[PDB]
């Protein structure tokens, strides 16, 4: 009996899911392991990047024996063209790496001294990217209809926050126009 | 074939699990091969964790890699399975009257666990068990069965195919079903005209018109 | 007597394992550099991931209750501040087991002088005596190597003679004042920076270490500043601000005072609880509390701005702040309270001066929170420790607060207090030394702590001498309200005004121990300080008088 | 349930006997039910705790008034009150839900 959520998952379940999409990494190290899914590495060599999976890299960080690489879609610099573009499509929400929310909360716990110009700058530009989209979302949510919704690229933790409203008053909804015919 | 694989096709089950209003087929082939694997690393990192002291008059990283990992996936299945229980304690009904009829797949050694089947029959035992001995007493000639009257109803409930589930669509492309202007798949709505279906945008809709996507599975949940 | 890195691999060698680890780091005990070295030790060991049990420990006499009970599987075995006044390799005993003893207990210490029994015959150390006094240290050295293994009638009476020869002179030795070296934090320091550590809120907790001592002396920590300053300048958070910014963020020099909590209260009542000042300006007198309003008139420091909480006075009155008192404080011979301190700022939340913090903390230990009620009484304080643990912590600052709102209160409470002393000129200048007791007071539950009876006498021994001619001489203090006249009586040392030539060497703890070896009347040194012990109200009296005489000093 | 070392069924549930005697027939046989499928499983489960994901993948837990020592499995953790311990996820699943251990 999962209790809660349970039709949802939970936020944190989300990160669970995430930490298994690999990214690369710039080990400090120069048994085996064989592990189960990893299927890497050859002993890893420092100053050498390489591609790995996340929950790892996460790991090897707090001990401070690697230096996550920035994923190139996290740039302040490369943020403005994304806002840039979604200002001026107010319809659909644009490319997202869908999971960008929670990478963003993930590597900035750690990470975040690896980051050039991480500090004051990446945190107000997601959290802002992370609002004019959340408001896009409730003025996007008016036209609701059975059955049928775009959300076309949204993340997974968007998806997760706002999916037992939707998937609710859907069921209020299509359960009367269905049931009337 | 590869371990990888079979780790992908885990996490796709659970979270086809948790998202779908039903019951999906319990997938033995490679929840075994997990099952004995599991039962492989753990005696063998014990082993290798006991062996290390013998050196010992260096680096417990792969050690505490290796045991995280195990941490992490004992705990999938382990969600897994402890959504479908609770799934069969709230379809324990509908499943008893899907097992008495003939067409088309019943319980059998698939759609359930060879373990979940003792959990299913043993639940609805003394569940029965319990009612009967509370409240059915003091028991009424026609509602002596449990099942539908029909009205209101009961249980029956809920092989519920019209409740909504976010889904993203994936898969292969020959270049099957791609019809245009980008791609599969059909849809055909009974109530509705089809949309159709875009393959990089999650659509939501009703389960029961995915439900063959869902099988072959062309599209996420 | 050891390499501080190999000390180190050693404690690295014995620990890993499965089960792992095994290793119980003693904290202890009330004093803050406790805090301030083990946290910094905590960090480390959560480097590379070592498991480890951490406790709060407060009776020297509680020790044996917790060793004598739980250990197991534990080879390799930490302490703090414990051992250096009384060796534990008879009060435990050890009993050798298994040479290359399976077990090492480390024990770091900045009281002197050590016991005789521990750093000579190795066996649960493995001392930390490096490297302030190594020295030598030549009567700790010819103490054994004479002593053991130690016609023939003139060679025997010669033997002896020496025997007593080198007694005399051990005698001298380990029967003297416990008095600190240096901060132990600061040695776990530079244990640290040879592993190649500088991590930034480490170096606060060697800041917060050195500066929780400067209540009490320096001794050596006016000369500490280089090995901090330096470090200081082994990092920066930025060239050059860009305000703020919100990260690193970090701290710096700013010219602090010892000026108690200037930023997180009202500047008057920053003047008029301070300690330094309560003393020079005679503020528990009403004629000489005018005298600090003539400061005000001579700054230009409206009283109600004086009023107001330091957080919103005026811009101006900041930007003068380093000035005003240069022009002004001079003439009152107030000169000395501007130091070179260190400040860190966390940005938009505040800054924090070094000592203020120190302050906070100390505030948390003693509130914010037969036998059976005083062991369930330091027991409240066992768990009042980790809610001061906490405050240490960067994420949580809204408890930290918490101890301030405190740290103010306690003053209005000792301050008050302490005024309610001077008023009946309670002191006995007696002969040998000076002496007290409160007799009745409000709001005894404040003052069961030995820290905040640490911080009363403080304030006191500091009010009563300016100097103010003559012979600085030692206080003692006694309270008592439940626990069936339990009389906590504190052991205190002399302070001199900024010009310090020598440590003076509290001689309480040999005079108590006189006195335990004589009548021992009620006499408990059940506290962890050798300065501290406890009496009743039966027996304190002939206490008293045996304390009178034989005066040791 | 309740768990390590489960290792019997009680003290648990403050309804006791003020909740109906047919109920607790059904929960004890519910409890004697959920048994097999501990013992189907060669996890290890351990199904009972772990409800939310290790992370990561060591915590520190704070005594909370609780004696101690009680910890027999895997290690003797010597409970004692006051005394935070920096243990892996491990056993901290398992004494958690008992009321040992208080910060995660």
């Amino acid at each position: 009996l999962p209790a809660h959520l349970q039709q949802t998952f939970s936020p944190e379940e989300i990160q669970f899911i995430v930490e298994n999409e690999p990214i690369k990494i710039f080990p400090r190290i120069t048994w085996q392991l064989i592990t189960t899914d990893d299927k890497a590495l050859n002993n890893m060599v420092a100053m050498r990047s390489t591609e790995v999976v996340l929950w790892i890299a996460l790991l090897l960080k707090q001990q401070s024996k690697c230096s996550i690489v920035a994923p190139q879609w996290l740039t302040t610099k490369e943020l403005d063209r994304k806002i840039q573009y979604e200002k001026t499509h107010p319809d659909r929400f644009s490319e997202l790496p869908w999971n960008w929310l929670v990478l963003a909360r993930i590597l900035f716990n750690k990470a975040k001294d690896d980051f050039h110009d991480p500090i004051h700058e990446l945190r107000g530009k997601i959290q802002d990217l992370r609002e004019i989209r959340q408001i896009k979302v409730l003025k996007g949510l008016k036209y609701l209809n059975e059955s049928h919704l775009q959300l076309d690229n949204l993340s997974l933790l968007e998806i997760n926050e706002l999916r037992p409203f939707i998937t609710e008053i859907m069921d209020k909804l299509r359960e009367i126009h269905t049931a009337s015919l | 074939v590869s371990p990888q694989q079979d780790f992908s096709d885990l996490m796709k089950s659970w979270k086809n699990e948790r998202c779908s209003p039903e019951l999906l087929p319990y997938p033995h082939q490679l929840m075994k091969r997990l099952l004995n694997r599991i039962s492989m690393q753990s005696q063998l990192i014990e082993n290798i964790s006991m062996g290390f002291l013998d050196m010992q008059n260096e680096s417990k990283l792969p050690l505490l890699c290796m045991e995280t990992e195990l941490e992490r996936l004992k705990f999938v299945i382990r969600s897994y399975i402890r959504c479908r229980l609770s799934k069969i304690d709230k379809f324990s009904l509908y499943l008893r009257q899907l097992n008495e009829d003939e067409n088309s797949l019943i319980s059998l050694t698939d759609l359930l666990s060879k373990d979940e089947i003792k959990y299913h029959d043993t639940h609805s035992l003394i569940w029965l068990k319990l009612v009967n001995d509370s409240i059915l007493k003091y028991m009424p000639e026609e509602l002596q069965a449990i099942n539908d009257t029909e009205g209101s109803v009961n249980m029956i409930d809920e092989p519920d195919w019209n409740k909504f589930v976010f889904i993203h669509v994936n898969g292969p492309p020959d270049g099957e079903n791609e019809f245009g202007k980008p791609c599969y798949t059909v849809t055909i709505p009974d109530l509705k005209e089809e949309v159709e279906l875009t393959i990089g945008s999650i659509y939501v809709m009703r389960y029961e018109v995915i439900r063959d996507l869902l099988r072959d599975d062309k599209v996420a949940l | 007597i050891s390499q501080f890195s190999e000390a180190y691999n050693k404690i690295l060698r014995n620990s890993s394992s499965h089960s792992s680890c095994q290793l119980v780091i003693f904290v202890s005990c009330l004093n803050i550099d406790a805090l301030c070295a083990t946290k910094m030790l905590s960090l480390l060991f959560k480097k590379q991931l070592v498991q480890s049990q951490i406790v709060p420990i407060f009776g020297y006499s509680e020790l044996r209750r917790h060793y004598s009970q739980l250990d197991d599987n534990i080879n390799s075995l930490l302490l703090v501040g414990f051992g250096g006044v009384i060796d534990l390799e008879a009060f435990l005993e050890i009993d050798p087991q298994e040479q290359s003893f399976r077990r090492d207990i480390y024990v770091l210490d900045a009281h002197r002088p050590w016991n005789l029994d521990n750093i000579f015959g190795s066996q649960i150390i493995q001392c930390f005596d490096d490297g302030t006094v190594d020295d030598t240290l030549g009567e700790q050295k010819e103490a054994y190597y004479k002593l053991l293994e130690l016609n023939d009638l003139s060679k025997r009476k010669q033997r002896k003679k020496q025997i007593h020869e080198y007694e005399g002179v051990l005698e001298e030795y380990y029967s003297q004042g416990t008095t600190v070296v240096n901060s132990i934090s600061a040695q776990i320091y530079s244990l640290l920076s040879a592993i190649g550590e500088t991590n930034l809120s480490n170096l606060w907790l060697n800041i917060l270490g050195t500066t929780s001592l400067d209540i009490a002396y320096a001794q050596v920590y006016n000369r500490l500043y280089p090995l901090l300053q330096d470090e200081v300048k082994r990092l920066t958070p930025s060239s050059r601000n860009s305000v703020k910014t919100p990260d690193t963020l970090t701290l710096n020099i700013q010219p602090d005072y010892y000026l108690f909590l200037l930023r997180h209260s009202s500047l008057y009542d920053s003047f008029y609880y301070s300690n330094y000042v309560n003393a020079k300006l005679s503020l528990w007198n009403e004629n000489g509390k005018k005298r600090l309003h003539k400061m005000f008139a001579r700054m230009g420091i409206p009283l109600s701005t004086a009023q107001e909480t330091w957080l919103y006075m005026d811009h101006s009155i900041k930007r003068e702040l380093g000035i005003i008192f240069d022009k002004n404080l001079d003439r009152y011979g107030l000169q000395d309270i501007i130091r070179d301190g260190f400040v860190r700022t966390l940005g938009y939340r505040g800054s924090i001066s070094a000592s203020e913090f120190v302050e906070a903390l100390t505030a948390l230990l003693e509130v914010g929170n037969s036998a059976q009620k005083l062991t369930n009484l330091r027991k409240r304080w066992v768990s009042n420790f980790w809610l001061s643990w906490d405050a240490l912590d960067d994420r949580k600052v809204e408890l930290l607060n918490r101890g301030i709102q405190l740290a103010q209160d306690l003053q209005r409470a000792i301050f008050n207090t302490g005024v309610a002393i001077l008023e009946k000129k309670l002191i006995k200048h007696l002969r040998i030394y000076r002496l007290c007791v409160l007799q009745d007071g409000p709001d005894l539950d404040l003052y069961r702590n030995p820290l905040t009876l640490l911080r009363l006498g403080n304030w006191l021994i500091e009010c009563c001498a300016e100097s103010e001619d003559k012979q600085l001489l030692p206080m003692v203090l006694a309270s008592i309200d439940e626990n069936t006249d339990t009389y906590l009586v504190a052991g205190l040392t002399p302070r001199y005004p900024r010009g310090t030539k020598k440590p003076i060497l509290n001689n309480f703890s040999m005079a108590f121990q006189q006195i335990t070896a004589e009548t021992d009347a009620k006499v408990r040194i059940d506290n962890f300080e050798s300065s501290i012990i406890e009496i009743r109200r039966e027996d304190l009296s002939p206490f008293l008088e045996k304390l009178t005489l034989s005066g040791l000093l | 349930n309740g768990l390590d070392l489960m290792s019997s069924i009680t003290f648990s549930q403050q309804d006791t006997n003020n909740l109906s005697h047919q109920e607790q027939e059904y929960l004890k046989e519910y409890c004697d039910l959920i048994t097999d499928l501990k013992s189907g499983d060669l996890v290890d489960i351990d199904l009972s705790g772990s409800l939310v994901p290790p992370s990561d993948v060591f915590i520190d837990v704070r005594v909370l008034k609780d004696a101690g020592e009680i910890q027999t499995e895997y290690g003797v953790f010597n409970l004692i009150k006051d005394s935070q311990f920096f243990v892996r996820q491990s056993d901290v699943e398992r004494l958690i839900q008992q009321g040992y251990l208080q910060k995660i």
